[PDB]
């Protein structure tokens, strides 16, 4: 259930660090889990598109790698409906003009599709460039 | 929701009268967008049509309008 | 109470009684050959409206509808459609 | 005694006429016009209501259906390319052999 | 064998004219969507024939292209229809793209 | 000495507006006659469609509205749509005052 | 008295679309406001090809528009490669691919 | 023959503008056969228009309906 | 190496805009090609800008279809576009046919 969460707050290549790589990977190889080599590869495959091409994070994968039947499972997060249309409903009425059910049950979708999409794959900034 | 709710018998059914005999993961959920995308674009046009006759309903003379002005004609459904 | 439906299913039945008695016909079927019927026609009269005004021809006439379906459908049928449509106007204006 | 009864033609010959008429086609409306398009209309019918029979007849049954009619025009590839648009209503599809 | 059932249940398929995907599913799919399109003042309203229209011209479309597919998987030695099989479909016949 | 109409001069003030100078050639000029009568008959036949498919003798503003909707894609359909509007309205005004 | 071409602020002609319109054979009776509408979004539609031919052009750095710009406008911007899918554009050559 | 007269280097320039790197020498005759096909419907429409139009000269105008029957407009021509 | 100056000339095509094909043996093509429709009462009439027509609709024609073919031979994992291959996009595209 943390696999899909750290999959999410982690979106950029700073997130991406070796001892985290380390531990992911490590938990795959570990032998008494049966869920991290299919939590791994969701968790290496995100951290994969972060990063860019990531030769270091492909052979890893391919070690790690099952059937992917269950993988395709586990890219499928299944979230409760009824959990989630009671929710939309909450969030309207508690705040109004705030949190609207048609965009809370779109975020949820697009979080939800990014998993889907693993398998498939003072400062300065000056006035000049801004548009 | 009921994107999901197509389920992939429905799919295995459409492969065997297309003609496959071999099935991967990923069709499931693309035939899912082309279906949505089909959909979209039939619906905008249908809605439209309603709107301009200020009727509130949909019926079958629209959908078959809409049809015909995308190109892919239907027949038996009258008009 | 309804105003009636314009269709041409009295004549396509009568045509089917004309060529064989035995068979009969479905609502659906009937359906589609009035739909495919309506838009040959609209086809077919579409086109004659459109050469005829190209060449800034006010009228629509014979030889107008001749260009015009010879046009729409392929030759192989046109040949007998021209044929029998000649026949026919040559028949009626003999009567 | 019908313009159509003279014209031997089962589809009417005036219905067409007053349809050419209301349809704004062209200013002015001729008089062979109506009768070449019903002849022609008349012809196309009933050669597909006779391919249709004869695939009936292939297929044992009295009762005709979308079925055949699809049978029919896919079967006659002229037919087919004629109308490769259209989509028949329950129709199927064809066998691969 | 697998083969006889499959080949089997391709028979009955192939002569076989009846809907696919579930009605009731297939109608709160099109109704969600179009009210997806809707303004906050009213709600459309739908019509059974209506339904079945758009479901036919689907599974037309929808059979039209797993057919292509099907031939680009032939194309490709491999029997097994892919993700760049069907991309290669909707980008070549590519409709409302 | 008969004038025949294109819109030849409009075009090119069109482009004055645009820019100070710059050139285009007959064949682009042709290029963009072509386009913009093509667009015109798309629109018009649309409209006359729409007409005739409603049992209505006449069209208006709101049946080319709908029409030139109907032809665009919803991104500049909704600039045109905004064009017709406001020039109607101000067309419509300035009569009045 | 000015032209309501002038009334409009349409710098294309509404007289000859008006007439067009009602020698054109598309229903029997032609709107008032209809004219004024189509003139508007057919300028509309031509200013901005137009815009997009002569930015091709001064990227081009030449001051001529060509019949390879105007295909070069129309295939790289979707909203009107979605509109003109179909029609070819004479010695418009092809857009390089990589 | 000139449809013979259609030289291998045209081929071979018309599918490298297309953007192919490597051509077989089965592409030629089927390439001469699809051109010839296309000629043949866009000859024969034109014809009979010129035909209804009892003119004994094609028009650039034929030319273009004819396109525009195949639903292949083409710019730059007529008006 | 014959890369080098494949991809030199394959550049200067891209930026290239002349026809390919040479242009009277075109013309008598298409002369011949129209005399052998015709009865033997009369012979047609022709016009060259007629004839650059129909040779700029033929090369879009013509490059719409070999790119396609190329897609496809990309699909089949070879740089070499093919007989089987280019069967199939006519298939595919299926235009006339």
């Amino acid at each position: 259930w943390i696999t899909p969460l750290v999959i999410w707050q982690a979106t950029t290549p700073v997130d991406v660090k070796p001892w985290k790589l380390s531990i992911i990977k490590r938990c795959a190889m570990h032998p008494g889990y049966r869920d991290a080599p299919g939590s791994a590869t969701l968790i290496l495959q995100r951290f994969q598109c972060l990063v860019g091409a990531s030769s270091q994070i492909t052979e890893s994968i391919i070690t790690i790698n099952c059937n992917r039947k269950t993988l395709k499972s586990h890219r499928n997060l299944k979230l409760d409906a009824h959990f989630l249309s009671i929710l939309k409903r909450i969030l309207s009425r508690a705040h109004p003009a705030n949190f609207p059910a048609d965009t809370v049950q779109n975020t949820i979708d697009m979080y939800l599709s990014e998993i889907h999409q693993l398998g498939a794959d003072d400062s300065t900034v000056s006035l000049w460039d801004v548009t | 929701d009921n994107i999901q709710g197509i389920t992939k018998p429905a799919i295995r059914r459409l492969a065997r009268r297309g003609g496959v005999k071999r099935i991967s993961g990923l069709i499931y959920e693309e035939v899912r967008a082309v279906l949505k995308s089909f959909l979209e674009s039939v619906i905008r046009d249908s809605v439209t049509y309603t709107e301009h006759a200020k009727r509130k309903t949909v019926t079958s003379l629209d959908v078959v309008y809409a049809l015909k002005r995308q190109g892919r004609t239907l027949y038996g459904f009258g008009g | 109470s309804k105003a009636r439906k314009e269709t041409y299913s009295s004549y396509i039945y009568k045509v089917l009684k004309q060529t064989h008695p035995d068979t009969g016909i479905s609502q659906k079927s009937m359906s589609i050959l009035n739909s495919f019927v309506n838009d040959i026609f609209e086809r077919i009269a579409t086109e004659a409206s459109k050469l005829a005004a190209y060449n800034k021809k006010s009228t629509i006439s014979a030889r107008e509808i001749q260009t015009a379906v010879r046009l729409i459908l392929p030759g192989e049928l046109a040949k007998h459609a021209v044929s029998e449509g000649t026949r026919a106007v040559t028949k009626y204006s003999s009567s | 005694q019908s313009r159509s009864a003279k014209a031997g033609l089962t589809f009417p010959v005036g219905r067409v006429h007053r349809l050419l008429r209301r349809g704004n086609y062209a200013q002015r409306i001729g008089s062979g016009a109506p009768v070449y398009l019903t002849a022609v209309l008349e012809y196309l019918a009933a050669e597909i209501l006779e391919l249709a029979g004869n695939a009936a007849r292939d297929n044992k049954k009295t009762r005709i259906i979308p079925r055949h009619l699809q049978l029919a025009i896919r079967n006659d590839d002229e037919l087919n390319k004629l109308l490769g648009n259209v989509t028949i209503a329950q129709g199927g599809v064809l066998p691969n052999i | 064998t697998p083969s006889e059932l499959a080949l089997y249940e391709i028979r009955k398929y192939q002569r076989s004219t009846d809907l696919l995907i579930s009605k009731i599913p297939f109608a709160r799919l099109v109704k969600e969507v179009t009210d997806e399109f809707t303004t906050k003042d009213q709600d459309l309203r739908w019509q059974s024939m209506a339904i079945m229209a758009l479901q036919e011209a689907s599974e037309a479309y929808l059979v039209g292209l797993l057919e292509h597919t099907n031939l680009l998987a032939l194309h490709a030695k491999r029997i097994t229809i892919m993700k760049k099989d069907m991309q290669l479909a909707r980008r070549i016949r590519g409709q409302f793209i």
